[PDB]
RNA sequence: GUGGGAGAGGGUGGUGGAAUUCCCGGAGUAGCGGUGAAAUGCGCAGAUACCGGGAGGAACGCCGAUGGCGAAGGCAGCCACCUGGUCCACCCGUGACGCUGAGGCGCGAAAGCGUGGGGAGCAAACCGGAUUAGAUACCCGGGUAGUCCACGCCCUAAACGAUGCGCGCUAGGUCUCUGGGUCUCCUGGGGGCCGAAGCUAACGCGUUAAGCGCGCCGCCUGGGGAGUACGGCCGCAAGGC
């Protein structure tokens, strides 16, 4: 499986307002991607992480979701 | 007396008992089955032919207020969790989409010592 | 907190000349300025202990200098603990 | 004086009426705060990630300041006053840390 | 000093969603729950399961790690204010100002105590149901103190790396966090794994020493009796040194 960064542009890690990028990050639910599939950094992560749960309370990313399968 | 035709159906499924309630698209429900419904009685409630037979009835009570077109959630694991969505199937009620809704806290609540 | 621009007006008073930046003198004027950064806030948030550790260091640290001072030269310490309303 | 960034969510059903009202109430505010806005980005009609106040979506506001640091908290505090405004989160200003650059 | 840096470090206020419980309403019949099987329990005054609305408290899913911070205890939502420690680049300033540390003073998970709150979930004691030769238990249903908060006591622990602190010296390899750099790498400071010399009773340790040395504090001298008795200090008590 390809990974995020690898597939992507030079974009800011801190802007927790754009989301059409920081929903690559989610997964199917509303949680966050490990960084095996995520492809960034130690760094990195610890960023998006708090990122991610800013553009959560600004009701732009969602907390959770339903899968549809099984 | 209702003509529903469409509509969402939950399977609570647990260790102990799995659970079907047939509602419309609104929520509201129509008629159920369980376990308990069919005649078994003790630990055979939460057996996967359990599973089956509780689907299957609250089915054809669905196919009395007239349902073709069926939506599935599923909430909780458990024994016969996976014969009830295929005894869906085959009910005769188109299966619309199955997903997968069970409620997972953040670590709000202490569990039971059971659970630990 | 303590900006860069209160720092340059302590150094600069208690120079024992232009660049002088690690004299003792100087060292104990920034080091009391810290001190009445944190007694004032240990009054409030009395409840912060850990922040009380470091102000323990702070005074061990200024009573360290002075006791050096008092060794070699004793005008300079009048001079400063005069200056400074200490002990 | 730091650098801020505010955020403004509120209910997106205001005629201009009470959308000008809401946002010179805003203007007002800062005023008394004394936030210096250096520049303002306004989004609007946004669709929400889930309800909020029963509503699925919101209006959004974006403001850059430099205000005094103190007065931050009572700040945030006076904007939430408004039953229209509904979500306001502030957050010191950061610069653009780029990855995969 | 100057200029940068990372962080569940601390304190204060504020704040977000999931979930449990409970109330309101909609809808809907005959059981739910729970176990190795069951039964007390709850359900026709309508539960469980489903939808909507509301309230309250406590804890922070994913990120999350063999990870980071802190002197230890210990510290995980997010935002802001206050704030501590520490590390790197410059070679700028002071000129031995250093290390340890008997007392003293301050900190110190949980449990327990006081006054006043708060009280959703969990839960000693206890009320029941089972199991059993018996059940004063593991398993099941209920449940008070308490867990949470504020203020003041209590001073113990497997408080664990069962390795006191500081410094110097003594092959490397590899994984990692974070800085700097002429950025296959080199160079610091932490956190892991192998292992030279060497030490150790052996297991094992080995530039994070348990090696080679030096300085200073603490402490040990057969088991039971016994962390008991007496005395003293402390404590409201329980009890601690
Ligand atoms: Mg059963
Ligand atoms: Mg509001
Ligand atoms: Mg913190
Ligand atoms: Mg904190
Ligand atoms: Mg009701
Ligand atoms: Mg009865
Ligand atoms: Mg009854
Ligand atoms: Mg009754
Ligand atoms: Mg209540
Ligand atoms: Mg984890
Ligand atoms: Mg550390
Ligand atoms: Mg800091
Ligand atoms: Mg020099
Ligand atoms: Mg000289
Ligand atoms: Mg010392
Ligand atoms: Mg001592
Ligand atoms: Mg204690
Ligand atoms: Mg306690
Ligand atoms: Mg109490
Ligand atoms: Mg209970
Ligand atoms: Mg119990
Ligand atoms: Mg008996
Ligand atoms: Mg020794
Ligand atoms: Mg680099
Ligand atoms: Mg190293
Ligand atoms: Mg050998
Ligand atoms: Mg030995
Ligand atoms: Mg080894
Ligand atoms: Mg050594
Ligand atoms: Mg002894
Ligand atoms: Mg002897
Ligand atoms: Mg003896
Ligand atoms: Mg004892
Ligand atoms: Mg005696
Ligand atoms: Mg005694
Ligand atoms: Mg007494
Ligand atoms: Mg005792």
């Amino acid at each position: 499986k390809a990974k995020v960064k690898a597939t992507l542009g030079e974009f800011d890690l801190r802007d927790y307002r754009n989301v059409e990028v920081l929903k690559r990050f989610l997964s199917e639910t509303g949680k966050i991607l490990p960084r095996r599939r995520t492809g960034l950094s130690a760094k990195e992560q610890r960023i998006l992480a708090k990122t991610i749960k800013r553009a959560r309370i600004l009701g732009l990313l969602p907390f959770t979701e339903k899968l549809v399968r099984k | 007396k209702r003509q529903v035709a469409s509509g969402r159906a939950y399977i609570h499924a647990s260790y102990n008992n799995t659970i079907v309630t047939i509602t419309d698209p609104d929520g509201n429900p129509i008629t159920w089955s369980s376990g308990g419904v069919i005649g078994y009685k003790g630990s055979r409630k939460g057996t996967p032919y359990a599973a089956q037979l509780a689907a299957l009835d609250a089915a054809k009570k669905a196919m009395a207020y007239g349902m073709q077109s069926v939506d599935v959630i599923v909430r909780g694991t458990g024994a016969g969790r996976e014969q009830a969505i295929r005894a869906l199937q085959a009910s005769g009620l188109q299966v619309k989409s199955i997903v997968d809704d069970t409620p997972v806290p953040h670590n709000g609540c202490r569990p039971k010592k059971k659970f630990r | 907190p303590i900006t860069k621009e209160e720092k340059q007006k302590v150094i600069q008073e208690f120079a024992r000349f232009p660049g002088d930046t690690g004299s003792t003198e100087v060292q104990v004027a920034l080091l009391t300025l810290r001190i009445n950064r944190l007694s004032e806030h240990l009054k409030v948030h009395k409840k912060d202990h850990h922040s009380h550790r470091g102000l323990l260091m702070m005074v061990g640290q200024r009573r360290r200098l002075l006791r050096y001072l008092q060794r070699e030269d004793p005008e300079r310490y009048r001079a400063l603990i005069e200056k400074l309303g200490i002990r | 004086m730091r650098r801020y960034e505010v955020n403004i969510v509120l209910n997106p059903n205001l005629d201009q009426s009470q959308l000008a009202l809401e946002k010179e109430i805003i203007q007002r505010a800062l005023e008394n705060y004394g936030a210096r806005v250096e520049k303002v980005e306004e989004l609007g009609l946004r669709r929400l990630a889930y309800p909020i106040a029963k509503d699925p979506q919101g209006y959004f506001l974006w403001y850059q300041v430099e205000m005094p640091e103190d007065r931050v908290n009572d700040l945030a505090r006076e904007l939430r006053i408004r039953d229209n405004v509904r979500r306001v989160m502030v957050v010191k200003s950061q610069e653009p840390f780029l990855a995969n650059a």
